[PDB]
């Protein structure tokens, strides 16, 4: 914004800025914007994103890990009630991905070709 | 409740190991509390929430239970 409106005031030759011709200014910026009706990264990427993400997941994997008297969650299971609770769409791959995520997060401990086990998350 | 729970964790740690019946528990870490008691409320949500944080532990993970008669 600063340069851009330098260049404004350049033009017509100004060598001050009125605090006027700022607004325009700002305005093209706001095209981009306005262009942009019809940083995302993170902001898909929490809770009901990558957050919203691994919270359910851990929240299930606590579930399971309850009503299994604490015992192992499968990754079968897993996918199972993950995809079940159906919703915001948790692909058995994006699920495979975020539960890699917790455990080398050590926010799981878990291991198996088709056995996942459950976790303990430590971190 | 998550700051409530970790302290009520340490109370609960602490008083494990120390004493190392869940109604024991819940006396000796309420009679410990007591001396914390701001008010009766307080001590009637301390011993309502030391009795929910057991129902959760016992209704869920965290316990182990060797033989129901005692158990």
């Amino acid at each position: 914004m600063i340069r851009l409106a330098e260049a404004h005031a350049k033009m017509k030759l100004k060598n001050v800025v009125e605090l006027e011709d700022v607004q325009e200014a700002v305005r093209l910026i706001r095209s981009a914007i306005k262009d942009y009706a019809t940083m995302n990264l993170v902001q898909t990427g929490k809770s009901v994103i990558q957050r919203k993400l691994q919270e359910d997941l851990s929240r299930e994997i606590m579930n399971v890990l309850k009503d299994q008297a604490s015992d192992s969650m499968s990754f079968n299971e897993l996918i199972k009630q993950i995809n079940e609770h159906s919703q915001d769409r948790v692909e058995s791959s994006d699920i495979q991905e975020a539960l890699s995520r917790l455990q080398q997060e050590d926010k799981v401990i878990v291991l198996g070709e088709g056995v996942r086990r459950s976790v303990r998350l430590n971190n | 409740y998550d700051k409530y729970v970790s302290m009520m964790n340490m109370i609960v740690r602490k008083i494990a190991e120390v004493d190392r019946t869940a109604v024991d528990i819940v006396d000796w870490y309420l009679l410990q509390k007591e001396n914390d008691l701001g008010s009766l409320a307080e001590y009637w949500e301390e011993r309502r929430l030391a009795f929910k944080v057991i129902k959760r532990l016992v209704k869920d993970r965290i316990l182990m239970e060797i033989h129901g008669t005692r158990h």
